[PDB]
């Protein structure tokens, strides 16, 4: 049981009217009320907002829901289901934003391009092969108990 | 199975001819009967199948079909009161003499041993379900969604009629069995590529294949709990089983066309597992999932494996226990707070302390937690995917991943944090609903302990 | 007796947890040693090192 | 439950890192810090708690002459 | 490392459920003569660490190495290696010395104990455990592969010169 | 090491690698200093259950040591010294595959040199 | 000094460096006002219905019921077919679909000419 | 021979008997703490004897029984393998982990 | 800044109604609540016992069951079954 | 962003950055007395120019600062073990049950714990009993048209118990 | 017992040990603590079921067949002979597979047995494996999953049909 | 994990490290002295003690309550609806 009127079809125009209507039907700023505009995406005639909302938001505002840091009479941000936390932590940064992807990218590359020159320029020691007995280890790999026997022996320094 | 047949009938009249206040316990306890009576049919021996005559046959691919409608019966009618309870003695009658015809007409389906019985008793299968959804479909759509139900299922399902009348007309009677013997290739020509594409086509809006999956989340989201368990459970896997049957016939096409479908399937299982990912609305994500894992059965019987036989069967059993458990959990949820939707109902590890238990074991099943028979059945689909192409084990393992997530998400996000601190009116869990609990999950487990029963016909 | 709080004061101790905690690591000390020296020396690896190969000629007909 | 409440104007403050950050500052002209809250912090059963090699190496007081018992042996 | 390190953390979190589960290494300095069993049980634990020689903890890690440099090695990895077991070093001396050499920083009203049979029996059990039963289990298998047992000048001690740096 | 570093900041040629060993090749000027010991006895070998890269030489010092073992088992500390043989024997052939190696190496650096010198 | 912390789709621009903001007008301080009174007048109504002893149901929020029905149903109208729409739902229908389609015929034509041909590992290939 | 077999079968199977024994009390073990630790350390020393009796002799083995599904060309049943690695590894977590019920029963006090 | 007196009695009235909540959630009335190793070692003992009944009847009548890597022989030892000597290692020196 | 208020003022941002700074000296500087040595460096750097009488260059000051804030904050501040975002925060949510239930218990479990439940019994009615006349009389009254404060007065009139006292002290007690 | 005709096993070879020590023995201590404490009781109650059984016997037998002939001997339509020719030819099938069964436990016994002895003593039974699964690639492999019986005579005629022609030219 | 706590107790705890702070006097401190009004020492100073006894209790009072308490008495009223110490 609701009333009907406080859906929400059609998108912004009249500037007027149904601004004056979805801003009293919604309850916020009536200026800074947003259309997205009228993109054609669906989105009808619903609020954008500041898009980070609760890595801000601090817990010592002490409003009444635990968790989703909403007071029961808010917009519902469109992105919510992106934006809850335990899903994305949009905290402000320590840093930057292009300092850590430039950093990060530029460190992962400088490993591999090294990685690349452990591939190409091996270590040893100064060792030669194993004496293996018969042939270098005939009848221990794949076998031919009668057949081929290829004869190369060891000879000592 | 006539001696199965004919108490199919004789329940219902009872259910009329019953005094008030006892409907109830008549219906369950001979429900129950039945179960048991149906049960004893399991002596597949060897080598054949087991006929009788001129309507009744049974290999593997219908039998644990057959068990899991007749187990569902108590289930389904045990789920289905407390929101019609108040409601009229002779609607309340005339609903469960509904979903009682219901299944008649159902196990006339999976016993279907002709093919033109198969299409009558399919629209059989479709139109009371109609009925029910459309009296009791609880929300403001159910006028919608009842629409987009029927008139997909004919107008997907209505020239598969005139593709078996032109075999009845080319090679003689549809037996399974003939089909069996006097079959014969028929190449790649333009009309093979029709008959194909007819039957086919009919059965992919059937399960429902991507291309057509809107039907799915309007006829669960306003449907009934019955009407959904049936609905999902059995109306889906009835549709891969009549894939099943029919795919006999037309050896060489299906390796032309067989290409655009499984292609269809495969990136729209990704896309319907990234679908329920970040929706609201509870109840429409199981559906989703539902769509996914239909997808995942697809793959498996277009493909033509043994291994993908005996796995798809398997994932049909499994999945339809798994999602009627999860949307009995659904409608508890909805018994509780009246909403449907996610972010009222919070927290409940204190509150309903033991509900918890079951809901984390329904998401281990959809999980494929790896004795489950889930995992059975994904893994084997995934073996001879891999035999059939050798890379698209990307996606199978892609939509693995994702679907562990959504589940294992749809558990932690309702059932798990915080008490919203407004609610006042959940109540301790109800012994009919931890009931239900214990009537979906230890037949599970008691198949995982010997799977050599549902296992496909080329075991 | 009991175990009780104090405020911003050395807290106090029963001798019996002490003297195994002495106990213990004495003993950590008398494994390394009796292991130090008892049989090895085992840092460094029973065997001289083997200089480049002889630092002689004369190795199955070397050239001239 | 006592407590006793170790009182006031009793650590009498003269400890080694408060006492340089007092003359330093006060050289720097201000001598207004919080003043003396740490002085159980630094003093007590505190003040040279021990050092690095003696932490690292607790053990030899009591192991050398066990050493010396499996010389005997 | 199973006994190493289940020693190791069950050691640390006794200290951590030991001053109010507060955790953070920021005001936790000084806690030796605060009763030392499970500090010196934390310090064995930590020079078990590098290995040094040579305990249990010495067998493994320096068997590695040496099978490391004695094989076809990479020439960026062993290096790595060398540099990683010097920075395990670092922050083993730096979990000590900021957990118990520093000047005393905490909350006042303490409440540190270790009054409990079962404490005491754990973390003795685990180093009796870590001072005998790796060398036990180390020394009585059979050899699966050849040892190399002939290596170079500062190719045998040198991880060890390189953890006391 | 030091091998390493002068081969990588020295010519290909003249300091020659591994996995390529039979570079000059065998019997070139050998006074008939062979003898290849072979005290493995293979069949009893193959019959006393050893490793794949074990069947080497030194084995018999190995399977002294295996048997030793077996004979005192919960002796936990027995068998050093023929597990010392078994390393002096390994430790030997060591010093047999440094030789080959450094042999080849002073092989191939005279060999440059007698071709430059004769051309 | 720094570089004045850059935004992004994640860079939260804290309360603190705006720099926007420090010379606050009056009017704006108005609508402060406004905003404080509108949430007051809110969580009025929530207390006048929340503590109700013997409320025995929900809270009954009318805002997230708003935002369901907003996200959910009430999507296709309105709907107009755009130039952007078009472009997109082509680019997120047919591409990938038709990418994997052309992987699988040549993955298809690879494995059934070289089985053709017989120079394939299958050995023992039986589990098929 | 027997004996290897059924000490490795009970070193498996002396764990399954708590689980089953709670679903089965309906009554309050509270030193259910003590009946985890006494069945740990009956596992651990019926654990340290095989690996003994396997570095004794060598003598490896593997049980295979309870199968399920010999369809194809393959089969499958509980089948699990006493080597090396499968019996020096037992009584390392048997071990570590008898001592972390120890710490549990310490940490896990007040709740 | 500071509160008002009104917001100091609001908080006064309640520390009085915190104070006599947090009162009645004390409780000790003296019936607080009211009522309406030979075992271990059988424990050892009795599993055992059937697992080992089931180890040698079923699992042996089964033939391709349980099976072993074959214990190690000797080649200066004897076997306990047959018995005999293998040919003993060869010369020993250089050592 | 306040319950009394909108504009927060300039001294209290001063005095939340002067917070901030300190607790992240705090975070900085270990051993604490050097800690103590830079806290009165920061002090004495606030007095540079507490004199000062403008509100112009008092904020622009404030700016200055505030950049200077974020030029060396710190990744991982010594966050205390009961703080959101610290070590805690409802660590022990474990049994923070709502206190609207215990009204669904078998009568068995209310045979159980007599008479603590008489004591409920008697709180409920308590409640009940004094919600129509004060309560129903100061929310008619006393509410303007726009409340415009996030905060009430207590029942200061003659008697009983200010208005909304159920779900703000009846909280469970932070302690399973 | 079982049919070591067709599950054939080595000749045991059981070394003996030589202690050489004084611990003495602890392990022979406890395996005749094992054997005189569990064995017993076990062979006893073994006793009490052989007895209590044989009392009175029951008897299973194995299912052995007929032969009915051909499919090549049956028309193109002949139900009432392709029938049996299918059923017989699928049992063929089932048979045939746990003959491979068969064959895969005994190579896995041969990995067992052996231990690190890979190479030797292993070619014959993994040769006959390979042979056998040779025939089985060949001849039930490239048939798919509605098998009849038909088509792997369809498959029969085609394979010896493109052999003999590629030895016919390459003759 | 739950040590014994008391209002008088926790009172002459408070007042106890507030008597150990220089530029007050230890002459003139009481548990009702208003710490704005009739003291005269600086709100600034009145932060570093807000700061003193957050970290001696182990818990931050937030910046909301930062403003409002200038006195002893409202000090453990808050530090009291913290810790929930009643009896
Ligand atoms: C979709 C409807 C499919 C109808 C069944 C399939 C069918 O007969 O298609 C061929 C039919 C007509 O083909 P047809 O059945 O006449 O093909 C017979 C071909 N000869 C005569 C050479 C043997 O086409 C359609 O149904 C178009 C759709
Ligand atoms: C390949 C396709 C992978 C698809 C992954 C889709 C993930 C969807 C679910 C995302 C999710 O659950 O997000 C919540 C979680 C938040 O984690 P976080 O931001 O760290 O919050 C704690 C504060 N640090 O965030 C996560 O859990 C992030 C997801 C894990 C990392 C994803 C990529 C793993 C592979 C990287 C390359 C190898
Ligand atoms: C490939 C497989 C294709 C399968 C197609 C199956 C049919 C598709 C769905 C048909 C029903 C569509 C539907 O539900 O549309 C909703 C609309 C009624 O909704 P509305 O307009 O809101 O209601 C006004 C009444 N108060 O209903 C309508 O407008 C119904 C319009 C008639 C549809 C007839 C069914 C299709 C027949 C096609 C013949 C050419």
């Amino acid at each position: 049981s609701h009333i009907t009127k406080d859906m929400l079809p059609g998108p912004y125009p009249k500037t007027p009217e149904e601004r004056a209507a979805a801003a009293k039907k919604y309850n916020m700023r009536v200026e800074d009320y947003e259309p997205y505009p009228d993109d054609g995406m669906g989105y009808g005639d619903y609020p954008k907002l500041p898009d980070r909302s609760q890595q801000e938001r601090d817990p010592w505002y002490d409003w009444d829901h635990p968790d989703l840091r909403l007071n029961w009479g808010e917009p519902m941000h469109w992105d919510l289901d992106m934006y809850i936390r335990n899903r994305v932590d949009t905290s402000p940064t320590p840093v930057n934003w292009n300092l850590m992807c430039k950093h990060l990218f530029g460190f992962v590359a400088f490993m591999l391009f090294m990685f690349w020159v452990g591939e190409t320029y091996p270590t040893y020691q100064p060792v030669g092969p194993k004496q293996y007995p018969y042939n270098n280890l005939y009848l221990e790999r794949g076998g031919d108990p009668n057949k081929e026997p290829e004869p190369v022996v060891h000879y000592e320094i | 199975m006539l001696k199965y047949i004919i108490p199919t009938m004789m329940l219902m009249p009872l259910t009329w001819l019953s005094k008030n206040s006892m409907i109830w316990i008549n219906t369950t306890l001979h429900s129950l009967l039945i179960s048991l009576t149906s049960l004893l049919l399991l002596n597949q021996f060897g080598d054949n199948s087991l006929n009788f005559s001129l309507t009744f046959f049974s290999d593997s691919l219908s039998t644990p079909l057959l068990i899991l409608t007749m187990w569902l019966l108590p289930l389904m009618l045990m789920a289905s009161q407390h929101h019609l309870s108040k409601e009229n003695l002779a609607r309340k009658k005339l609903f469960i003499s509904m979903l009682i015809l219901l299944q008649l007409f159902l196990i006339m389906t999976f016993t279907a041993t002709e093919l033109i019985f198969f299409y009558i008793m399919f629209e059989a299968t479709l139109v009371p379900t109609l009925i029910i959804i459309t009296r009791w479909g609880n929300q403001t759509e159910r006028l919608n969604a009842g629409l987009y139900f029927l008139f997909y299922t004919l107008a997907g399902s209505l020239p598969l009629l005139v593709a078996l009348i032109y075999i009845q007309n080319t090679m003689g009677s549809l037996n399974f069995l003939i089909l069996q013997y006097w079959v014969q290739p028929m190449p790649n020509s333009w009309s093979n590529t029709f008959m194909w594409l007819a039957c086919m086509m009919a059965f992919m809006v059937k399960m429902p294949l991507y291309g057509l999956h809107l039907w799915l989340p309007k006829a669960h989201v306003e449907a009934p709990i019955a009407g959904s368990m049936v609905l999902a459970a059995i109306l889906l896997k009835l549709g891969g089983y009549g894939m099943m049957r029919i795919t006999l016939l037309l050896n060489p096409i299906t390796d032309f066309m067989a290409y655009p479908f499984i292609m269809l399937s495969l990136w729209g299982m990704i896309m319907t597992s990234s679908i329920c990912l970040r929706q609201t609305d509870l109840k429409s994500l199981i559906a989703y999932s539902s769509v996914s894992h239909m997808a995942l059965v697809i793959v498996a019987i277009l493909i033509q494996t043994p291994w993908s036989y005996m796995g798809a069967t398997a994932l049909m059993i499994a999945h339809g226990l798994t999602s009627s458990m999860l949307f009995c959990l659904a409608n508890s949820n909805y018994e509780r707070v009246h909403s449907r939707t996610m972010i009222l109902a919070r927290g409940l590890q204190t509150l309903l302390p033991l509900m918890a238990a079951w809901w984390l074991l329904a998401s281990l099943t959809n999980l494929a937690l790896p004795p489950s028979i889930n995992l059975i059945g994904e893994l084997f689909v995934v073996m001879s995917t891999f035999s059939w192409s050798n890379i698209t084990i990307i996606l199978m393992g892609l939509n693995m991943v994702i679907t562990a997530l959504y589940s294992l998400y749809m558990l932690i996000t309702t059932q798990r944090g915080k008490h919203t601190h407004h609610i006042n009116n959940i109540l301790p869990s109800f012994t009919r609903e931890n009931a239900l609990m214990s009537l979906h999950m230890l037949p599970l487990l008691l198949l995982s302990l010997n799977p050599k029963i549902i296992l496909g016909p080329l075991y | 007796a009991h175990i009780e709080p104090r405020y911003r004061q050395f807290p106090q101790l029963t001798r019996s947890q002490v003297i195994q905690a002495e106990f213990f690591s004495a003993t950590m000390w008398f494994w390394i040693l009796w292991r130090f020296w008892h049989d090895s020396d085992a840092v460094l690896g029973h065997f001289p090192y083997p200089d480049p190969s002889q630092w002689t000629d004369e190795e199955l007909g070397i050239p001239p | 439950s006592k407590m006793e409440l170790p009182d006031y104007k009793q650590w009498k403050i003269e400890g080694t890192p408060l006492e340089t950050v007092q003359e330093k500052l006060a050289a720097r002209g201000l001598r207004d810090p919080w003043g003396r809250n740490e002085a159980w912090r630094y003093m007590g059963g505190f003040a040279n708690n021990v050092s690095f090699v003696g932490a690292l190496l607790k053990g030899f007081k009591w192991g050398f002459a066990a050493f010396v018992v499996a010389v005997g042996a | 490392h199973a006994f190493f390190k289940a020693m190791l953390f069950m050691c640390s979190g006794s200290i951590i459920h030991s001053l109010n589960d507060e955790q953070d290494i920021r005001k936790m300095g000084g806690l030796f003569k605060a009763m030392p069993f499970t500090t010196t049980a934390l310090i064995i634990g930590s020079l078990a660490l590098t290995g040094m020689p040579f305990l249990t903890g010495f067998y493994s890690k320096d068997l590695i190495i040496e099978s490391a440099n004695t094989s076809y090695t990479n020439a960026w990895a062993l290096l790595m290696t060398l540099v990683a077991t010097s920075f395990t070093a670092i922050y083993s001396t730096r979990i000590i010395f900021f957990a118990l050499l520093g000047q005393p920083r905490f909350p006042t009203l303490i409440n540190i104990n270790e009054n409990n049979p079962f404490l005491i029996n754990s973390i003795k059990r685990l180093l009796i455990g870590s001072l005998f039963a790796g060398f036990i289990i180390s020394n009585n298998i059979p050899p699966m592969t050849i040892p190399q047992m002939t290596m170079p000048h500062y190719l045998k001690m040198t991880a060890l010169t390189v953890t006391i740096l | 090491g030091a091998h390493l570093a002068r081969r990588y900041l020295g010519d290909a040629s003249v300091e020659p690698e591994p996995l390529r060993m039979p570079t000059f090749p065998p019997d070139y000027g050998f006074p008939e200093r062979k003898e290849r010991e072979m005290v493995a006895t293979q069949q009893e070998m193959n019959d006393a259950q050893l490793v794949l890269q074990q069947r080497d030489y030194c084995a018999h010092y190995l399977i002294r040591f295996l048997k030793c073992k077996r004979d005192s088992f919960p002796n936990f500390l027995a068998c050093k010294h023929e597990q010392h043989d078994w390393d002096y024997c390994e430790h030997l052939d060591y010093v047999k595959r440094m030789k080959e190696f450094e042999r080849e190496r002073r092989l191939l650096q005279r060999k440059k040199r007698r071709e430059q010198r004769e051309a | 000094s720094f570089p004045k912390y850059e935004p992004s789709r994640l860079a939260s621009l804290p309360t603190t460096l705006d720099p926007a903001e420090y010379d606050i007008s009056s009017e704006t301080r108005k609508a402060q006002a406004e905003r404080l009174a509108i949430r007051s007048r809110l969580k009025r109504e929530y207390q006048l219905q929340y503590n109700d002893p013997s409320r025995r149901g929900v809270v009954e929020d009318p805002a997230l019921i708003r935002w369901t029905c907003a996200r959910s149903a009430n999507v296709y109208p309105n709907f107009r077919p755009n130039t952007k729409t078009s472009l997109l739902g082509a680019l997120f229908g047919i591409g990938p679909l038709i990418f994997w389609y052309y992987v699988f015929k040549t993955d298809r034509d690879r494995k059934e000419k070289l089985i053709q041909e017989g120079k394939l590992d299958r050995t023992f290939n039986i589990s098929y | 021979m027997n004996l290897f077999s059924s000490l490795t079968l009970v070193t498996l199977i002396l764990l399954t008997m708590p689980i089953a024994a709670i679903n089965f009390n309906t009554h309050k073990f509270t030193n259910y703490p003590l009946y985890v630790k006494t069945t740990i350390s009956c596992a651990f020393i019926t654990s340290m004897i095989p690996t003994m009796m396997f570095i004794h002799t060598g003598q490896e083995m593997i049980i295979s029984n309870w199968h399920w599904l010999t369809i194809q060309t393959l089969k499958l049943s509980l089948s699990f393998k006493m080597d090396f690695f499968s019996m020096m590894f037992v009584p390392v977590a048997l071990f570590v982990t008898w001592s972390i019920m120890e710490f549990s029963m310490w940490y896990m006090h007040s709740d | 800044s500071g509160y008002t007196p009104d917001e100091k009695l609001r908080l006064q009235q309640l520390r009085e109604l915190r104070r006599r909540w947090l009162k009645d959630q004390e409780l000790s009335p003296r019936e607080p609540v009211l009522p309406p190793s030979i075992f271990a070692f059988t424990h050892v003992l009795i599993p055992v016992w059937i697992i080992h009944y089931y180890l040698k009847y079923h699992v042996t009548t089964k033939p391709y069951t349980i099976v072993e890597k074959k214990p190690r022989i000797f080649p200066g030892d004897t076997i306990l079954e047959t018995g005999e000597v293998i040919p003993p290692m060869k010369e020993f020196p250089d050592q | 962003f306040l319950p009394s208020a909108a504009y927060l003022t300039h001294q209290q941002k001063v005095l939340q950055l002067y917070k901030r700074a300190l607790r992240h000296l705090e975070s900085r500087c270990v051993h604490r007395d050097k800690y103590r040595y830079f806290a009165c460096l920061l002090r004495a750097r606030f007095d540079e120019h507490k004199n000062e009488k403008d509100m112009v260059k008092a904020t622009q000051l404030l700016r200055e600062a505030e950049k200077e804030f974020w030029h060396g904050q710190h990744p991982q501040p010594y966050i205390f073990p009961e703080s959101p975002g610290g070590t805690s925060y409802e660590r022990y949510e474990c049994y923070k049950v709502p206190e609207w239930c215990l009204d669904d218990w078998h009568p068995s479990e209310k045979a159980m714990y007599p008479d603590y439940f008489a004591k409920r019994e008697q709180w409920k009615k308590l409640r009940r009993e004094s919600w129509e006349r004060e309560v129903k009389q100061l929310q008619e009254e006393t509410p303007v048209g726009g409340p415009r404060t996030e905060a009430l007065p207590p029942a200061r009139k003659q008697g009983d118990l200010p208005p909304l006292w159920w779900h703000i002290v009846t909280r469970p007690r932070e302690r399973p | 017992s079982w049919d070591k005709d067709v599950y054939p096993e080595p000749p045991r070879r059981t070394p003996a040990p030589s202690p050489q020590t004084s611990l003495p023995n602890p392990i022979t201590y406890l395996t005749k603590a094992f054997d005189l404490l569990v064995d017993r009781p076990v062979t006893l109650v073994r006793e009490f079921i052989e007895r209590q059984h044989a009392k009175n016997k029951y008897y299973y037998y194995h299912r052995e067949f007929r032969r009915v002939p051909d499919i090549t001997e049956c028309h193109e339509k002949d139900v009432l002979c392709m029938f049996e020719a299918e059923m017989q030819w699928k049992r063929d099938y089932k048979v045939d597979q746990e003959i491979v069964n068969i064959i895969q436990e005994r190579l896995k016994a041969c990995q067992q047995r052996e231990g690190e002895s890979h190479r030797q003593n292993c070619a014959k039974e993994l040769q006959q494996f390979t042979q056998v699964v040779k025939a089985y690639q060949d001849r039930y492999h490239d048939l798919g999953a509605h098998y009849s019986a038909r088509k792997c005579l369809a498959k029969q005629k085609q394979r010896m049909l493109a052999e003999r022609k590629a030895t016919k030219e390459a003759a | 994990d739950a040590p014994p706590l008391t209002l008088e107790g926790i009172k002459d705890r408070v007042l106890y490290v507030l008597k150990l702070y220089d530029k007050i006097d230890p002459e003139k401190l009481s548990v009702n002295s208003h710490f704005m009004k009739d003291l005269g020492l600086d709100s600034l100073d009145q932060v570093e003690i807000i700061m003193a006894m957050e970290d001696e209790f182990g818990f931050e009072i937030p910046d909301i309550d930062a403003e409002k308490l200038m006195c002893p008495q409202e000090i453990v009223d808050y530090i009291a609806d913290k810790k929930d110490v009643y009896e």
